[PDB]
Parts: C-alpha cells; structure tokens; sequence
C-alpha cells in the first residue's frame, strides 16, 4: 500500500494492523523475511522495519491503468534526456 | 570477336564472404568451389552466389571437380530460388598472392571448354586485411592466338589497366598464360545496413555503469603510472635540449617515450571518467523513483 | 590545449616531395621487369 | 493522360480470359465502371489476362478495388506470354512488375505508376492478383484500365 | 595529412622491395670498385652508387 | 538454460537476406525458413552458416505448413562434407515476429538438434535493434494449474565475425563505416542509443498496458508480476546517502579528469614549443 | 547511332529521337551506349521531361553498364547551358545509388553551368571529388570543374592545384583533365606548371591525362608564347620511344602529339 | 583514408614471417636485422611498429621475401 | 505421365478394424505398395511422397524417385488419432507446389478410411482451390463409404468440373483386399 519512499513501517503500525503485541512484531518480520514474502530489514532501536521489496500480486485493471500512467512519466523522462544528449553532443555524435 | 579488356566481374557481398570463410577454414589447402551467377553481357560477369566443393583428401592443391556433388547441389539449389548457372570457379591461395599455377590452368581449361567465358577467381584469405581483400579474376590466354602475334584481348577503354599487376602474379604466368579481369563489388543498401550490425553493442551496455571499485582502482593505478612518467618526462625535456638532431629519433629506439605514454594514459583516463560520469548522470533521471 | 594547437604553424614546405622520386621509382620497374623476365624463365 | 489516353477500345474484349472468375460477378464489371465489381470464387488469388492489338504502350493502371479489404494488395504483371498461363506460371515466374498496392492506390481517386520502360510493345498483358488487403477468401476489383498510347 | 596518407600507401610497395645485404669493406679499388665481404657469402667486388 | 548466448555471423545475415530476396522475387512470401549451422563452445552458440529449405504455410491455418525435411537432410550432408565441424544448431525465419506454428516447426527441427535454437532474422533494416532474436523451446510449468506448454524463451543474441569474415565485412563497409570518430564520441553515441533502446522498450510495455486496459488482451499475471519488480527496482536518487555518495564519487573522477587535462595542456604547450623551434630553425637556414 | 546523333546535335527531331530510343530499348550493351549518348546529343539543351524521364528511367532499369555510360553523357547533354533549370535533375542524379548515375550528375553540373563560374555548382563538385564512394565519380567531379571555369582560366590552377597532389590517382587524373579542359588553347603557364610534375606520376593513367591535358592547354603554342612547349614536345617523343613505359601512358603521349599539331597547326580548342 | 591506409599496410605482416634479431637502428625507417637464416640485412621498418620495443637483442618478425621489419 | 504424386495414407483409430483383411492399416500398406510401384513404371522420373493423415498431418517422406523408402516409413505408421482430411490435402498440396521438377503434373492420392467431419461448403471450396492449380486428388472411399459417399461426391465433381476425368472417386466395398480393386480402377490405368 505505501509508496517506495515511505516503506519504513513502525512497530506500532504492524502491531495494530496485525492485532499482535509490539514485542511479537519482530518475530513476524522474520517469518516474512525468511520465507521470502518481503525483503527488507528491522531497526529494533528505532522500532521501524525497512521493507524494500514485496512479492508481486494480482492487480486489477485500475491498478494496471495507474501502472501504465507511471510509464507515461517514465517514457517522457527518458525521451527528454535522449533529446538533451542528442542536442548537446550533436557535433560529436556519430 | 576478341574479348574486351573492359570486362568486369561482379562479386556479390554474399559470394565474397563465402570464399573468404571457405578459403580461411581450408588454409593452406587450395580449397575450391563453384561460382553461380549470370553472364549479363560481353562485358559483365555477375557472381550472385558461390558454394564450396568438398576436399576429396589431403593435399595442398586444387582437386578435380566432383560432378555428382556439383550436379546435385545445383539441382537442389534450384529448388530454393537459385536457378543460376555456373559462371566459373573460385579457389584459395593462402598467403602467396592471387595467380594461377599449372594445375589451376588445367582446371580452368575444363571450365573454358564448357563455358568460354568462365572466370577463375583466386582469393587470398591470409593476405586479405580489413578494408582490402586480395582477390583476382583470371581467364586463360590461348597459346595459339598469342604465339602468332595477337593480343589476348582488345583494349577499347582504360578500365582494365587501372590495377598494376603484382610481380608475384607476373612471375607465375600473368599476361603470358592468363589475364586478369577487373573485379567490382555489387553492394546494396539492404545488405550494407545488415552488416553494420556487426559489433553493434546492446542498448543495455550503453547505460551500464562500470564497477566503481574497479573504476577507482583503474583510476588509482593509471594516475600512479603518470607519477613515474611525469618524473621521466622531466628528464626527457632536459635531455633533448643538449642532444643532436641526428639522435632526435635514433635515441628514441628501444627506450620508452614518457610523453607518448603520458598522452595515452591521459586519453585513456579522460574517456574512462567522462563516460562513467555521463552515464551516472543519465541514469540518475532516467531511472528515478518519482 | 585548443589555443596551443590552433597556434601551431606548419611552414609552407614543398609537400609530397618526401615521397618516392620519379627517377628512383622508375628504377624498381626496370629491375622488377628483369625479375619477372628471368626468374620465371 | 498528358498526350496519352485510356485504352479499352484497343482491348479486343474477345481474347481476355479472367481465370478464377466468379459466376456472380464477371470480368465485364471492372472494365466498364458504372459501379459493380469483379470478384473471385475459388480462392483469394485472381489471374487476369488482357489482349489487344500489338502496338500499345502502357504508362499506368488504375486497379481500384473496394475498401473492406477485398481490393488487391500484391499483383503480378506479365507481358507477351506465348501459350496459356496457369496460376503456377503466374506465381513461379518473374513478373515484369510486381508492385505491391497500398490502400491509397486502391482508392477510386488513385492511379498507380508502371515502369514505362518495360512496357513498350505489348501483345497481351497477364495480371496475377496474389493477395488482397486482408484475409478475404474472395478478391474484388471495382474498376481497372490501362492509361497509355498506341505504339 | 595528404602526404601522410600518400606516404603510407607507397610504404606498402616500398616494404616489399628486397632488403640490402650488410658487408664489410676490405679495400677500395679503381673505377669505383669496392671489395666487400657479405656476412655469410664471402667476398665480392661491387659497384658504388652515384650518390 | 542450455544456451547462454547465440552468436550469429555476418555470413548468415547475408545468406538469410539473399534467401528472402530470391524466393521473394518469384512469389510474395510472408517469410522464408532455413536451417542454421554452427558449432558449440561452452554454453554460447556459434551460428556460422545456413542453407535454405523449401517451406510454405497457409496464412489462414497455422496447422497447414510444409518443410522439406528430406531436403534438410540432403543439404546437411553437403555442408558436413565441406565443413564437418558445422552441425545443425537450429533454424531461422525472416518473419518480423514469432508465429504460432513456430513451436511446431521447432519440434521438426528438434529431432536433428535436441537443443534447437530459433533465430528470427529480420530482413527489414530496423534502426535500433539487432536483426536477430534467438529463442529456445522450454517447458513453462505454470503455477495456476494450467498444463505445461511449449514456449520460446528468449536467448541473448550478438553479431560476431570470424577473422576472415570480419575482413570481408570491413571491405564491404569500407566507405560507409566512419572510423574517424574517437572512442569518447563512440561511447556517447552508445549512450544515446541506450536511451533510444530503453525508450523503445518502455513504449512497447506502455503499448501493451494500454491494450490491456481497454481489454484488447487479458491480464497475463506474469508480465504484471514482472512489472511490479521493475518499478520496485527504480532507485530513489533523492536519498541523502546516495546523493552524498554520488557527489563523493563524481568529485573523485573529476580530479582525475582535471589531472589528465592539466597534463594534456602542458604537453600541448611542449608541442607548440617544438613547432616554433622547428619553424624558427627552418627559416634561419633559408 | 553515333553518326546520327553527331549529325542531329540539338535538332530535337522526334523521328531521330524515336528511332534512337528504340535502339536504346533493345537492351544491347554495344548499341545502347551509342544510342544513349546520341539520345542526349539529339535533344541537346531541350531540357524536355520526356527525354529525361525516358533516359533516367531506363538507366535505373537496364542491367548493362555500357548503356549506363552512354546514358550518363546523354542525360547531361539534354540539360546543357540550362543554369538552375537542371537543379532538380542534379540532386536526383547525385543522390542515386548507381555510381554511373552519380557520374551523370557531375556531367550535368558541368553542362548546366558551362562557363558560368557558379560557385554553388563548384561547391557540389568539390564535395563529391573529396567525398564519394566511387573513384569514377570523383574523377568526373574534378573534370567538371573545367567546364565551369573556362571563362576564367586563371581560376582553375588554384582550386584544382591541391587536388593535383591528392592520394587518389583518379582525382589527380581529373585534376589534369580539369586544367586541360579549362585552360584549353590559352597556354596557361600556371596550369602547365601543375601538369609538368604530373607527367612523372607513379600511376600510369594520371600521366596519360596530364600529357593529353598539356596538349589541350598549349595547342598551336610556340616557344615564345609558352616556354615549355619544346620541353613537352620532346616529352611526348620520349614516352612513345620508351620501350619500358606503360602502354596507356604512351596512349596519352601519342594523342597529345595529335592535339598539339591538330588541324595542321591551324586549329585551336576554345569552349568560348 | 589515413585509417584505411594504416589498416591496409598490415598485410605486410601476413604469416609466414621469418624471425630475425634487431641489431642496430641506422635511422627512423631503416635498421640492421639478423635473420635466422644466418644473414645480416639492412632493411626498412614498418612505420606502424612501436620503436620502444626495438630494444637490442630483440626478436623481430621479418618479411619472408624482403626481410623488412614488420 | 510425368507427374508427381503424394499418398495421403490414413492411420486413424479406424485403421485397426478388420473389415479389410488382415487389417485396414495392413491392407492400405499393400495398396500403397502397388499404387506407388505403378507410378514408378509409368515414368522413371515420377515422384512419390508420403503424407500421414493423423490428427495432425505429418509429411513422412517428400517427393522422391524412390519406392523402398515409402514402405519403410509406412512400416512404422501406427494407428492413432482421428482423420483430418481438410488439412491433409492442403499440406499435401503445399508439398506439390515445391516439387523437384516443375514440369511434373499435380496428383494427390488420398486413403479416406475415416469419416470426414466437415461441412460440405468447406469440402467444396477445397476442390475449387485444387482446380485452380490443376491439382487432381485421387481418393478411394473405403472404410466408411456409407456416410462419405456424398461429401466426396461433391469433392470430385467440383474438381472434375464438367469436362475431363482429372480425378476419380473409386469406392471399393469391403471385401478381401482393396488393392485387388485398385488394379482395375482408373487410378492405375
Ligand atoms: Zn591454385
């Protein structure tokens, strides 16, 4: 659910969403990390879990449409620098 | 009806590569094959395609043409859109120039009896380098006509005397028992663009960043190399001041030139770091999370 | 580097004169003619 | 058209044989305009031969077909063929021109060029429709004629 | 640059010209004759180039 | 898999182009199919020769198709006699994309070479990509419970040339190949081509997702699984740690560039010194 | 065909054109070369599209090179002295993949710009001379410079002087021919000074072109008019009587004697 | 064309090549080499040869015909 | 005559039946051995090839001036699958278009021993396509002629048109051997 920029789950959020004790949050992440459901790390001092990867899941058409919209911005950025390098290095381009 | 000196033999891009590949693989056997094509006119001989005859056994020389291999290869090539007659034969001369030996002259006479305009193409895969292939097309000079005082061919143009005969070929019977036909190459846009894909790096390699650990170590090592070269470069400047112009170059033989190596290290390092920096900067926005 | 390279002057020497001389280039042709006219025979 | 003209009067209309013709629509429709069309029955392929007097020069043809996809796409043109021509001798032979029609050429307001150098003295013309603009098992031709001059 | 290219193509023909023997002069003679000793091939009486 | 890389030589490309041209001359052909010959080195294929075989397919039905396998055996004995080290390593076809009956043709090809590699050689001169796309037949065991099927798995392709084959290619490309461009300019052109190639790949995915959104094709659930990994792998270049590391690494290369440029300028000054000395000495004696 | 075209130069008669076009369409190498060349001669300067369309269209369809060589000269002659009216054809020919058709564009540039000194036409010729895939087009590109600068003969020995020392012998040959064509009859000492070392060129045909060009430059010229006439007059005799000289260098020397004493010392070459 | 000329001069290095010994550099383009045939020759040096490798007693490949240092 | 023929042998499940002694698979093998041998002596240049008519058609041997290789392939043919006559003729017609010598005449030999499960319209249009390429398909309606006698009737009538006996529809009733009726059939005449 959370974006890749804000994938630092605190121990309270995992405890509240999973109806588990805060002390049991840590063991829960081990099972997810060991099995392979999620990739990431645990920061026990700060009580935060740094997830970096999740198992891909089945997505609805609307979610796919949002995914395609993300490619629209990605394609624009790649095209923008393709013209930028072409324009700037036109004389030395082979 | 004397043949014209302005006659040209046109070898396709596919034909040239086949003889080069077959000739090199058969080094030093004089591996032979048949050239398929069409006698367009009295002045043009097109070689659309060639195929290689098998070597019957050991021996660095041209063997007899195998008729069963030739006939049933020609029959089976006609099925896949190649109804082209045999316009001559090709064979390899691995490194000793392009000419015809005594055995080659006899082999050509077999083709001359069937087709009077048969062409003997000799390819040197060993002496051929990038951008210049050592090739030549030969046709025999009849002894009866030349002995009585007749030129083998008429010269109505300048085209056939643009290439100066090699001394190796002139030694081995050129312009005495056989003559050379100028070879032109037929290249189209389609095949030429297709060959441009050779060594064309993948798009992944262009954006791929070199390992930063090895890049820094290479940065480290080469800069350390200039530390010694610069120290030697200073000595080279003072030495050449008090040193005679006859030894401007003789004294440079057998001793490394710090200036030359410094330029190479600078040139190597400038492209290594600029490409790595630009690739890193391009990947920063192209691959962005936002 | 660009300023220094642009400041390099080549004197207007008689170019293509350090190539093969016309008389000496003829020397090989006469000698090589006898090479083909004798070794081959 | 610029000093040349349409040449159906030269076409004898008696030595014209359109193989793979359909009983529903015959070869007469595409040579007279006035709507209607020619179509094939057995297969998408459609072989057409046209005969006329020996002195005739071809500059262009206007093989306008329909728009649904039944209009010809790849056509083979042969000239002065002794003996009859079956569908194989129109498919396994080298045509004088093998122009691959685009949708713009099929448009009734469209004229396709031919290599005029190779069409100078024509005894008869063999036309081999090999494919249409699609996968329609029958190939249709709304109109067709040769624009040129007698030799 | 043209001279560099022209010299490069002419070098290929030049490099195919046969190399020169290395000999030792015993004594000079009349009519520009010199007695030399080619390294493996004994003694010779040779001409002298006009230069 | 059994193949790590397929190397297609320029002779094969010219043979395939010629094969498509000569048969395409007599009759309009959707594609032409031949047999690829080559050797095996470790796990990289070395496709080096090819010959044409009779082939025809009805466009309406993918099931109807004929390949002259007796011709295939007869022509192999020809090439084996001339070159015994070139064995059947797969087949080729000039169709711009894959065909539904390709998995069927591969089975006929598989009996001569068990690990047959299909290389699609596009005769049309594509501007960005390589003309060759190598595929191998594998058993895709699905996790949805659907029965295992035979699918083509892509194998990376590269055009490489033998020493003598390269010699002929440079002869044919002598005029048009411009080697005057320096190494630094060549790498930047590679980066521009990398940007163009990545952009084209991204548009292909966007085009696929656009059709999926409108219902033109259904959800594959393997591409969507792959796509989530692609966007998850997109690094965050706005992190303080990465920015500081990027700045630290960029400055490390800049000083080396600065040192090399510093050495270049004085070496250039040395050359100018020699030029002026040579010019002054030449005019003094004249 | 050669006689008919030579007798119908510029007459643009349809009957001659129709007969010659029939011979060209016969696809004969020997006949087509003369028919193609005569086709341009008969329709010399007519610039009509039909002659251009027939000849250029035929040149892209015939498979015989001898026909192309005749057509290349013929196409150029149709648009002779047409100034910028040949611009459309020139870009079409110079952009062609056929080497001979590209050679026709260089010839078309020469005839559309005979003595006009058009630096735009000179700009195109010099570009092709130094940058072209085919040596024949390069040789013809330099050759066409003579037809554009013959009205200002002093201008040729400056533009073409550096091309006279190029690596490519074909450009060097054209450099000789450009001086011969442009400085024909003028006895230009600057042009003759360029040809004098070229008569000792390592490549045989470059020597032939220089010898022929020298004859064109100083035809009828005397010792007082041109100091180097006697030196070259003995040079022609030396080449002919040199048994060890290449035959085509002698071909130029024998021709050079013919041009030098042409018309019984009573004719000159002058494009103006 | 300079690159083409550099590329095309490498055919002088085509095998077979007789092996010599570098003895003395007379000038830039000429040197004295001792061929393994037992004869000392005064031959030319290919311009694309790294003269920093022409150390004394260095084995050099010579043209089988002209004995030139290639 | 100088013609190239392809035998569309059938190996469907119905070939295990003993309606023809000893087995329909064995009976048709003798049928091929005689019809293929007949085409050899009619012209030594005649071409004969094998195409199987299983669930998916499989060209066992292309056209060849050899007889023995045809039977060795037929030895390994086992009963399996259902007849697919629609695709069998086209895959056999495709090989006919790629024969050794284009001067040979089209000819296809079909061994229909299982019912053709197609509409009459598709069978009719197949005949019109073969008539376009002057292809003559010779069919023996053995096996299930009680239900194929009408579908194949439209096949040959449309191919033969109104004139010329290009193709034959000889139908052998079950008995001792269908090959014994082949030598009297116009196929071998
Ligand atoms: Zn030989």
């Amino acid at each position: 659910t959370r974006p890749a920029n804000h994938r630092q789950l605190t121990f309270e959020e995992i405890a509240k969403s999973a109806k588990i004790t805060v002390n049991e949050v840590e063991l829960l992440v081990m099972k997810a990390l060991s099995v392979g459901l999620v990739k990431g790390s645990i920061d026990e001092v700060d009580k935060r879990v740094h997830m970096t990867w999740v198992q891909p899941r089945v997505l609805d058409l609307q979610q796919i449409k949002g995914m395609k919209d993300r490619l629209e911005f990605w394609c624009t950025d790649v095209k923008s620098m393709e013209m930028l390098v072409e324009h700037q290095a036109h004389d030395i381009l082979t | 009806p004397a043949v014209d000196t302005a006659e040209q033999v046109y070898i396709s891009s596919l034909a040239l590569l086949k003889m080069l590949k077959h000739g090199r693989a058969g080094v030093p056997m004089e591996v032979m094959g048949l050239m398929l094509g069409e006698f367009v006119d009295d002045y043009t001989v097109r070689v659309i395609d060639v195929f290689a005859m098998p070597q019957s056994g050991t021996g660095v020389s041209v063997e007899a043409v195998d008729p069963v291999f030739q006939a049933k290869m020609l029959d089976m090539l006609k099925q896949t859109g190649r109804p082209e007659m045999v316009v001559g034969w090709y064979h390899s001369h691995p490194g000793f120039g392009c000419w015809l030996s005594g055995v080659d002259i006899n082999t050509q006479q077999s083709f001359e009896a069937l087709s009077e305009r048969a062409v003997a193409v000799v390819v040197d895969p060993i002496q051929s380098v990038k951008g210049k292939v050592v090739i030549d097309a030969f046709r025999l000079i009849n002894a009866n006509m030349m002995v009585l005082g007749h030129e083998p061919r008429q010269t109505t143009s300048n085209l056939g005397h643009l290439n100066k005969p090699s001394i190796q070929a002139l030694i081995h019977g050129l312009n005495r028992h056989y003559y050379s036909i100028t070879i032109n190459y037929r290249k189209n846009e389609l095949e030429q663009k297709m060959l441009l894909n050779l060594h064309k790096k993948s798009w992944m390699e262009g954006l791929t960043l070199q390992d930063y650990s090895e890049h820094c170590k290479h940065n480290e090592s080469v800069v350390k190399e200039m530390l010694e070269l610069a120290k030697n470069y200073n000595k080279a400047v003072e030495e050449e001041d008090k040193m005679t112009p006859e030894q401007l170059a003789i004294k440079n033989v057998g001793k490394q030139d710090p200036k030359r190596h410094l330029e190479e290290h600078v040139d190597v390092l400038m492209t290594s770091n600029i490409v790595q920096c630009l690739a890193a900067m391009l990947d920063t926005v192209v691959f962005k999370l936002i | 580097h660009n300023m220094s390279v642009k400041a390099m002057r080549f004197p207007p020497k008689s170019y293509n004169k350090d190539l093969e001389s016309a008389e000496e280039r003829r020397e090989r042709e006469q000698q090589d003619l006898e090479f083909a006219k004798e070794m081959a025979e | 058209p610029k000093g040349y003209m349409d040449l159906m009067p030269f076409i004898n209309k008696a030595g014209c044989e359109c193989l793979n013709e359909s009983d529903e629509h015959g070869f007469d429709n595409c040579l007279r305009k006035d709507t209607t069309f020619l179509e094939s029955d057995c297969d998408e392929q459609l072989l057409i031969t046209v005969a006329f007097n020996q002195p005739v020069k071809l500059y262009s043809m206007k093989f306008q077909g329909p728009d649904n996809g039944q209009g010809p796409k790849y056509v083979k043109i042969f000239i002065n063929l002794p003996r009859s021509m079956d569908f194989e001798e129109a498919e396994r032979s080298e045509p004088t021109q093998a122009l691959e029609l685009t949708e713009d050429d099929i448009k009734e307001d469209g004229i396709v060029p031919l290599r005029y150098v190779k069409f100078q003295n024509v005894n008869s013309v063999t036309i081999f429709v090999q494919s249409n603009q699609g996968e329609e098992e029958t190939t249709r031709i709304s109109y067709f004629t040769f624009i040129g001059t007698p030799v | 640059l043209n001279a560099k290219v022209r010299l490069l193509r002419e070098e290929l023909q030049l490099l195919q010209e046969q190399g020169s023997y290395v000999g030792e002069v015993v004594r000079a003679m009349d009519k520009k004759k010199v007695l030399v000793k080619v390294h493996p091939e004994g003694k010779f009486v040779v001409d002298v180039d006009k230069n | 898999l059994a193949v790590q890389k397929v190397v297609v030589h320029p002779l094969v490309l010219l043979s395939v182009v010629d094969h498509f041209n000569r048969i395409g001359k007599v009759g309009n052909q959707k594609r032409v199919v031949g047999v690829l010959l080559g050797s095996w080195q470790k796990k990289v294929l070395d496709v080096s020769n090819s010959f044409a075989v009779p082939f025809d397919e009805d466009d309406k039905d993918d099931s109807v198709w004929f390949l002259d396998h007796d011709y295939l055996e007869n022509m192999y004995g020809m090439f084996k006699k001339v070159n015994a080290r070139e064995r059947i390593v797969g087949w080729y076809h000039t169709g711009p994309k894959l065909h539904k009956n390709d998995i069927a043709i591969n089975e006929l090809m598989k009996r001569y070479c068990p690990n047959s590699v299909l290389v699609i050689i596009d005769v049309k001169p594509k501007d960005l990509g390589l003309p060759t796309e190598a595929y191998i037949s594998v058993e895709e065991v699905h996790d949805d419970g659907t029965p295992t099927s035979k699918t083509f798995e892509h194998v990376t392709s590269e055009i490489g040339a033998e020493e003598a084959e390269e010699v002929g290619v440079e002869h044919l490309l002598r005029d048009i190949k411009d080697t005057t461009v320096g190494t630094l300019s060549q790498r930047i052109t590679n980066q521009v081509h990398g940007l163009k190639g990545l952009n084209s790949k991204l548009l292909d995915i966007r085009s696929y997702l656009e059709k999926v959104a409108t219902g033109k094709l259904p959800i594959n659930h393997q591409i969507i699984y792959q796509l989530q990994d692609v966007f998850n792998l997109l690094p965050d270049v706005s992190l303080q740690e990465f920015v500081k590391a990027f700045y630290l690494k960029t400055n490390d290369q800049m000083v080396v560039v600065y040192l090399a440029s510093l050495i270049r300028s004085v070496v250039a000054l040395h050359n100018l010194i020699n030029n002026k000395i040579a010019n002054r000495d030449a005019e003094k004696k004249e | 065909s050669l006689g008919l075209g030579l007798a119908a130069m510029g007459t643009a008669r349809q009957d001659v054109y129709d007969l010659l076009k029939t011979n060209l369409y016969q696809d004969d190498a020997v006949t087509g070369e003369a028919a193609g060349l005569a086709l341009g001669l008969v329709m010399l300067g007519s610039k009509n599209a039909q002659a251009i369309e027939d000849m250029v269209g035929y040149a892209q369809e015939t498979q015989h090179e001898k026909i192309l060589r005749g057509l290349a000269v013929g196409i150029a002659l149709v648009m002779y002295g047409r100034m910028e009216e040949a611009d459309a054809l020139i870009e079409s020919l110079c952009r062609d993949k056929d080497p001979i058709l590209r050679r026709s564009g260089m010839y078309t540039v020469a005839m559309a710009y005979c003595g006009s000194g058009n630096n735009k036409a000179i700009r195109r010729l010099l570009h092709v001379a130094v940058s072209d895939v085919n040596d024949d087009v390069r040789r013809a590109a330099v050759e066409s410079l003579g037809f554009i600068l013959f009205r200002t003969p002093e201008q040729c020995p400056s533009v073409v002087s550096l091309l006279s020392e190029s690596y490519n012998p074909h450009v060097r040959y054209g450099a000789a021919m450009a001086l011969g064509i442009c400085c024909a009859g003028t006895g230009n000492k600057e042009a003759i000074n360029l040809l004098e070392p070229m008569t000792n060129d390592p490549v045989n045909y470059v020597r032939q072109g220089a010898l022929i060009a020298s004859a064109l430059i100083m035809i009828q010229q005397t010792e007082i008019t041109c100091p180097k006439v006697n030196q070259f007059r003995q040079l022609y005799s030396k080449v002919i009587n040199d048994k060890h000289d290449d035959v085509m260098a002698k071909f130029g020397a024998i021709l050079a004697q013919g041009i030098l004493d042409a018309g019984g010392h009573n004719v000159t070459i002058s494009l103006q | 064309e300079f690159l083409h000329a550099q590329e095309e001069v490498k055919r002088i290095q085509s095998i077979p090549l007789v092996i010599g010994q570098f003895l003395e550099a007379v000038d830039q383009n000429t040197a004295i080499v001792g061929s393994t045939t037992g004869s000392n020759y005064y031959v030319r040096i290919l311009s694309t040869i790294d003269r920093e490798l022409l150390k004394p007693n260095a084995s050099v490949a010579l043209h089988k015909h002209s004995n030139a240092l290639v | 005559v100088l013609e190239s023929t392809m035998v569309c042998v059938d190996n469907s499940e119905y070939m295990r039946n003993g309606d023809f002694l000893p087995t329909r698979l064995q009976a048709q093998q003798d049928a091929v051995n005689i019809v293929c041998h007949s085409k050899t002596r009619s012209n030594p240049e005649n071409n004969v090839g094998l195409i199987t008519l299983a669930n998916d058609c499989e060209v066992l041997t292309t056209l060849t001036p050899d007889t023995g290789r045809i039977l060795s392939k037929l030895h390994t043919v086992q009963p399996k699958g259902k007849i697919t006559f629609c695709t069998g003729i086209r895959v056999a017609h495709l090989a006919l278009k790629h024969r050794q010598g284009k001067n040979h005449k089209m000819r296809i030999i079909a061994f229909v021993g299982s019912p053709v499960e197609d509409n009459e319209k598709d069978l009719v249009k197949l005949a019109k396509r073969l008539k376009k390429e002057k292809v003559n398909v010779d069919i023996i309606n053995f096996g299930e002629e009680e239900v194929n006698t009408e579908k194949l009737t439209a096949f040959v009538n449309t191919l033969n048109g109104k004139d010329g006996t290009g193709s034959h529809l000889v139908t052998v009733p079950p008995g001792p051997s269908l090959a014994d009726a082949l030598i009297s059939s116009p196929i071998l005449a």
